[PDB]
RNA sequence: UUGACAUUAUUGUCAGGUGGGGAGUAAAGUUACCACAGGGAUAAUGGCUUGUGGCAGUCAAGCGUUCAGCGACAUUGCUCGGCUCUUCCUAUCAUACCGAAGCAGAAUUCGGUAA
């Protein structure tokens, strides 16, 4: 348990660079409530600075979580993002998607997003850029890698896949 | 025959709900009375750790009942789960 | 220097694994019945 | 005397007479039977994300019937969907609201917790705190820690700390000078109508050890502090109105303060020429049959010193 | 970083928690979900087939070194359908005969011969 190294923050922002553009700089420059990044045995969390300061009084083996968990570094050195990060991503979501209110249940089950849901997804979305889903409520449901561009997805058969699902709020059903 | 978005890391090994039974026949060797009670959890299914993870009910599986008991019959061949309290 | 040996011992490896699993099952069953 | 009435309770309900005897101290003749009559489903709205008013109609879209819970607060409603996972509300018994009602939080302050394993109390405190300040969480059950972190992430408190260690060592760790929360340490528990195991699985050793452990838990809590709030999900005298007496005697820095609202009962008067009651009559009690909430106790104190 | 001590607010001391950051005596295994690729051999009536269960206990033809174990029958506890002409089988709905049944008559049920 130690403060995130400057090198590690580079990869952390690179992973965040997908769902969020360069605006991610607006996630720590606010300064209204300072926040810092902390890691606990390959697991990283986004925590306020003031609350994180006193957290050091607890030994690392006893601390299970702090603030909001963002992701965890893999044994190979890569970085993966958990559903818990979805709470913060909503504030700076560069690209967004949606799914039908009568077809959201498969998405919560880990199924991919199909073209059967049609509408007005945000334009200029790259083919593989990440997206975030809402219901009727602007409530985040998950995030995943896109599968087709804005033009390609619209002019496609309803059975085609438009986004690869990799995380969703359904993880809390256990 | 097995016991049961809950699945997390399982592949296309879908198990029909017809194979899931919530109650088992429990008998006490020291008492001449038997009670039909719900199945709580599977402790150790032999013949595989994956069987224990999936909650199969093969013969010899050790289970717990809401009052430990072990299944003595083959539910897949008769549709019933007979267990004897340990 | 590894794939040829793996191919040669594939049947032996399978037999050894099956025997070990069966022995473990029998040991567990006997321990349960020992009581 | 006519012990047949006592026999009927043990016969019909199978209750052990040892525990039943604790519910006959100059009460109504069928008080124990009345207690077992109850032995409700309440959901607390998450004010952090969505107001109760919006949830009072969104859930009705699926035909769900909801009604306000009692009169303590409208934040909760009385009778797997995406709303559950959205963190808009958390299933929480109405009894679990009282510890937070008594433990009124103030913005920018720090809250210390000892045994909030379910995480509902911590989430409610954070919602009252509007994600401000710091909220501590502790639980001896390592496995249950996943419930706390998962609930916090789902409801998005963002100001919760979860730790695993004995609550008695808490004062030496940080010992922040702020209010602390203690809830549900009782062995002679409350909601037993749900915890069926308590019907038979009880012994005098439990009442000897566990009460003498929650007795020291209160002493450790005041040391960790500065409002002190104590609660327990039980109606037995051995769980409340007697444990806090030891804390009051051993520490003068803590003074008894109004526990909560008008709802609830108080201590009894006296027993003729055989037994009496202490000066803890300000403590408020609840029953599973007199009120919708199950058997519960609430107490509040302030550390003058 | 929590608590105490002293000073026209405030700065220092002590005590305590934490501490792969620094000074001196971090990575490798694990995993039957392991998933993606690599590779080994299968898997394409031995007269089959039917009406009476499963687990648990007594009752026990006889075998168990004398018989250290097993075990029949009843007993107990909850428990792709749907078309068309022909031939053939009986495990037969009707026609023929016979026995049984509270079969008064009528009608009815079962069983046997019977394609």
């Amino acid at each position: 348990m130690r403060q995130l190294t400057e090198e590690e923050t580079k990869v952390v922002f690179e992973k965040l660079a997908g769902y969020i553009g360069r605006n991610i700089s607006f996630l720590v420059d606010n300064k209204e409530l300072p926040h810092v990044f902390r890691l606990q045995k390959d697991r990283v969390y986004y925590v306020p600075d003031h609350v994180a300061k006193l957290a050091t009084s607890v030994a690392r083996p006893n601390l299970m979580s702090l603030g909001i968990c963002l992701g965890k570094f893999t044994k190979t050195g890569k970085f993966r993002l958990h559903i818990t990060s979805l709470t913060v991503l909503a504030k700076h979501a560069k690209y967004k998607i949606w799914i039908k209110p009568n077809g959201e249940m498969p998405f919560l089950y880990g199924n991919h997003v199909l073209k059967a849901h049609v509408g007005k997804m945000s334009d200029d979305i790259p083919e593989h850029a990440g997206v975030i889903v809402f219901a009727m409520n602007d409530v985040p449901l998950g995030f995943g890698v896109s599968a087709k561009s804005t033009s390609e997805s619209r002019n496609m058969q309803p059975t085609g896949i438009v986004a690869f699902r990799q995380a969703d709020i359904g993880e809390y059903l256990r | 025959h097995t016991f049961v978005r809950r699945p997390v890391k399982m592949e296309r090994i879908i198990r029909p709900s017809a194979l899931r039974q919530k109650k088992a026949n429990v008998t006490h060797p020291e008492l001449g009375v038997t009670v039909f009670l719900p199945i709580l959890a599977v402790k150790k299914n032999p013949q595989s750790p994956m069987y224990t993870q999936l909650g199969v009910l093969t013969k010899g599986t050790i289970i717990e009942v809401n009052v430990y008991a072990q299944v003595t019959n083959e539910p897949d061949r008769d549709g019933c789960v007979n267990a004897v309290l340990l | 220097r590894r794939q040829r040996q793996l191919k040669k011992f594939g049947k032996q490896v399978q037999n050894a694994t099956l025997q070990k699993r069966q022995l473990e099952k029998r040991e567990t069953l006997e321990k349960i019945k020992s009581l | 005397y006519v012990d047949r009435l006592l026999k009927d309770i043990c016969e019909y309900f199978g209750y052990t007479p040892f525990l039943a005897e604790k519910l006959f101290n100059l009460f109504s003749p069928a008080e124990a039977m009345e207690f077992f009559e109850a032995n409700p489903i309440t959901i607390r709205t998450n004010t952090l994300k969505t107001r109760r008013r919006d949830l009072a109609q969104t859930l009705v879209n699926r035909g769900v019937n909801l009604q306000p819970i009692g009169s303590w607060t409208k934040v909760g409603l009385q009778i797997a969907t995406p709303e559950y996972l959205a963190g808009h509300y958390i299933l929480q018994a109405a009894s679990s609201f009282l510890p937070v009602i008594a433990l009124d939080p103030h913005e920018n302050e720090r809250i210390l917790d000892m045994a909030a394993a379910p995480g509902g109390k911590t989430t409610y405190i954070s919602a009252m705190m509007k994600n401000t300040g710091c909220v501590f969480a502790n639980d001896a059950n390592k496995s249950r820690t996943k419930s706390l972190i998962a609930n916090i992430h789902r409801l998005g408190c963002t100001n919760t700390i979860v730790c695993n260690y004995d609550a008695r060592e808490f004062p030496k760790v940080i010992g922040g000078f702020d209010r602390i929360l203690l809830d549900a340490p009782c062995s002679g528990t409350g909601v037993i109508g749900k915890d069926q195991s308590v019907k038979v699985s009880r012994t005098e050793k439990d009442f000897i050890q566990i009460p003498h452990l929650q007795k020291q838990l209160l002493l450790s809590a005041i040391d960790s502090v500065g409002v002190i709030v104590y609660s327990t999900c039980s109606v037995a005298v051995e769980e409340d109105e007697a444990v806090i007496d030891y804390a009051l005697r051993k520490r003068p820095n803590v003074k008894l303060v109004d526990t909560g609202l008008a709802i609830g009962k108080e201590a009894f008067t006296s027993y003729r020429g055989k037994k009496f009651h202490p000066s803890v009559k300000l403590a408020r009690r609840y029953y599973p049959h007199t009120y919708n909430v199950d058997g519960f106790f609430v107490a509040k104190f302030q550390k003058i010193g």
